DNA sequence: CGAAGGGTTACTTCGCGAACACATGCGAAAAAAACATTTTTTTATAGTAGCCGAAAA
DNA sequence: TTTTCGGCTACTATAAAAAAATGTTTTTTTCGTTCGCGAAGTAACCCTTCG
């Protein structure tokens, strides 16, 4: 639409230098009176016609769901015969769903199914698959526990060592400060 | 600006009438002679004279 | 003359204390939301009177130009 | 950012300590007008501004930090960045929240939604003044200026300082233990009190850096001079240089305790008025024209 | 003989009235603090926002 | 190609003691239509006096 109805990126940036310029290129900063000067930018940009709808009744909250997928029930009856009531990995093994609707999902298949979800307790299959399908499907890294744990490590190490030179920066400063003032003390008599 | 309107007199259908059409001013409340109080020679057709 | 006295009156006086050195040209302000105004326009043509300024030549010669070529653009006219 | 070179060049520039000289010299190495328009556009690359003076050009200031990316502490405004340019030049103390409502012409919601965002990442590090005339806070770092040695050192050793100065000029310009009992104070005092008759003379700092607590009790002979102020005009005389004089009430309030008991030498005369002690009137016994007198209510 | 100490008349600016009846402490940045939300554990229960299939042509 | 009437999804409400992370309304410092007459601040000019 900005290739349609209308450079056009006029706007302003983190620093003074907004503009065409940052001030005069002839001998000076000339133009620093205007560009001292936000609200003026491109916004006839996005038009659509109007109505007079409504969406009253119960309005906010609430949870779009569908009839679902039987392979994905089979698919979950096998996660449930390898990984259990694992409610967060179990939000992750389905990631285009979400965490409320598949608890619904919990308790409704703890309603009708004691046979197969007893014999899925009695299996008690090692996840592998699983997290292969985590590690495809969504490309995380998953580094074990060492790798993670001297990152963290390291991490609050950094900040430690950070929070102990703001510390002596900030007493070499106070020192700096105090001989600053017995400076001008000696220099008022 | 106070005493702009009026209630509406019904005394009679010249009540009504007159007071309509109706020059009110603002030298309302002033015990000046011969000032905007003696009406001029330019009022023939302007305004009643009467 | 009257600028440049002011002016001399101005030098070397000790009233530009040490606010000089850390001056900022960091003052930079957002566009006019419904306070107060810029100058906008009911000034410029009194504010562009330093901006520049053209040295013209005198003329001292010319006579053929705006005669003959007035005369000449009657040629191509024909009413 | 990833311009040319140039940033470079800045950073050479700008490791020392410089001035409009650097930048006639960055001028001067190649063609000027290819230089002005790119020293304009690493300047619109969040570099250091120019300075309108009597000369032409200055920079802002000394160093080569760079850190501001514009874009990048929790999401992304071109608002925030402003702000924290605007308080890194404060200066010595601060900056207002007065003056930050005054430049900009902004509201004061998006001023507490940048102090929220800013506080978020350990930038809005502040500073408290003695006194709150209009929130003189939020400088930078460090905690530096401080207006604070006797000034924010209330309350108590304060009193506990003026009270062992006190015991020690009253113990160096008078001696010891004469003045407990009237059984011949202090031996015709100070041996007939001709030339010896001696003070301080900075022996008084000398006896306060015999001890301290090392926290505010530094004072180059300035700390030490607003407390001779401060005893001068209550209790000590001083002629002129730095002979205290304590006395006139210092044997009264020093010798009430366990130096001044009951069955004394003498009664007092009446309506000595350089004497605080023995003044009550009632248990309750207000009846009649008793002490009640002074100023009534008029 | 000339600079200085009261001493008054002269120009200019600030306080009241015009009839006599009738019947119509307030505002505006923040700051310590007492406080609720917001959970998740169901969970009985009706239906009300939104969603496709068996029914008629 | 059009409509209607039955299956699922499920969130509100009260009640429970459970306890933690985080956001929510009042205060104490500072300030932008006469005219006439009688009476009270600043100047122009004499009477008198010392260096």
């Amino acid at each position: 639409e900005e290739r349609d109805k209308l450079e056009s990126d006029r706007k302003a940036h983190t620093a003074i230098q907004l503009k065409g310029t940052m001030a005069i290129d002839e001998e000076t900063m000339v133009v620093d009176r205007h560009k001292n000067a936000e609200n003026e930018y491109k916004e006839k940009v996005d038009e659509n016609p109007f109505a007079n709808l409504y969406n009253y009744g119960s309005y906010g909250r609430g949870s779009y769901t569908d009839p679902w997928t039987v392979e994905e029930m089979i698919k979950f009856y096998k996660a449930l015969s390898m990984w259990g009531t694992d409610f967060n990995l179990i939000s992750q093994l389905y990631p285009y769903r979400s965490r409320k609707q598949v608890k619904a999902k919990f308790v409704n298949e703890e309603k009708k199914r004691p046979i197969l979800i007893e014999l899925a307790l009695r299996s008690k299959l090692p996840p592998n698959f699983d997290e292969y399908c985590c590690e495809i499907k969504k490309n995380i890294g998953t580094v074990a526990d060492f790798n993670e744990k001297l990152i963290e490590l390291q991490n609050e190490h950094k900040h430690h060592m950070k929070e102990i030179e703001e510390a002596k920066n900030t007493a070499k400063e106070e020192d700096q400060t105090a001989q600053r003032l017995n400076d001008a003390n000696l220099n008022k008599k | 600006r106070a005493g702009v309107t009026h209630v509406l007199s019904r005394l009679s259908y010249i009540s009504a009438l007159g007071m309509m059409t109706r020059i009110s001013s603002q030298f309302e409340k002033s015990r000046k002679v011969s000032g905007p109080r003696a009406l001029q020679p330019s009022q023939f057709g302007m305004l009643c004279t009467a | 003359a009257n600028v440049t006295r002011k002016q001399e009156d101005a030098r070397r006086n000790p009233n530009p204390s040490s606010q000089r050195a850390q001056v900022v040209t960091m003052s930079v302000k957002s566009v006019n939301d419904p306070s107060q105004n810029r100058l906008t326009g009911s000034l410029l043509a009194h504010k562009v009177a330093d901006e520049e300024a053209n040295i013209e030549l005198t003329w001292a010669e010319g006579t053929f130009e705006q005669f003959k070529d007035t005369i000449v653009k009657e040629a191509e006219d024909k009413t | 950012l990833s311009d040319n070179a140039k940033t470079l060049h800045s950073q050479m520039m700008s490791k020392g300590i410089g001035a409009l000289f650097t930048q006639q010299e960055l001028q001067k190495q190649m063609g000027i007008g290819s230089l002005t328009d790119l020293m304009s556009i690493v300047q619109e690359l969040l570099d250091k501004n120019l300075i309108k003076l009597v000369k032409q050009n200055d920079e802002l200031k000394f160093q080569g930090v760079l850190e501001s990316e514009a874009q990048k502490k929790a999401t992304m405004s071109a608002e925030e960045a402003l702000v924290y340019s605007y308080i890194e030049a404060s200066g010595r103390e601060g900056i207002w929240s007065k003056t930050i409502k005054a430049r900009t012409n902004l509201h004061q919601h998006v001023v507490l939604k940048c102090l929220k965002s800013l506080e978020s990442q350990r930038y809005v590090k502040s500073v408290k003044s003695v006194k709150f005339p209009t929130r003189k806070i939020y400088m930078l770092y460090s905690l530096q200026p401080s207006v604070f040695t006797d000034g924010e050192l209330d309350i108590e050793f304060i009193n506990s300082l003026l009270t062992i100065v006190w015991r020690f000029i009253s113990e160096n310009t008078f001696p010891n233990g004469f003045k407990n009992f009237e059984n011949g104070p202090k031996k015709n005092v100070f041996y007939a009190p001709n030339v010896k008759n001696y003070s301080t003379t900075q022996e008084i700092l000398e006896f306060i850096t015999a001890a301290q607590v090392a926290n505010v009790e530094l004072t180059p002979s300035n700390i030490r001079s607003l407390c001779e102020v401060l005893v001068y005009d209550d209790k000590l005389e001083k002629v002129t240089h730095d002979c205290y004089r304590v006395t006139l009430e210092s044997i009264l309030q020093m010798n009430q305790g366990e130096g001044e008991p009951e069955a004394g030498n003498k009664a007092l005369e009446d309506e000595e008025e350089f004497s605080i002690f023995n003044y009550f009137k009632m248990f309750p016994a207000s009846k009649h024209d008793k002490e009640v007198v002074y100023f009534d209510e008029w």
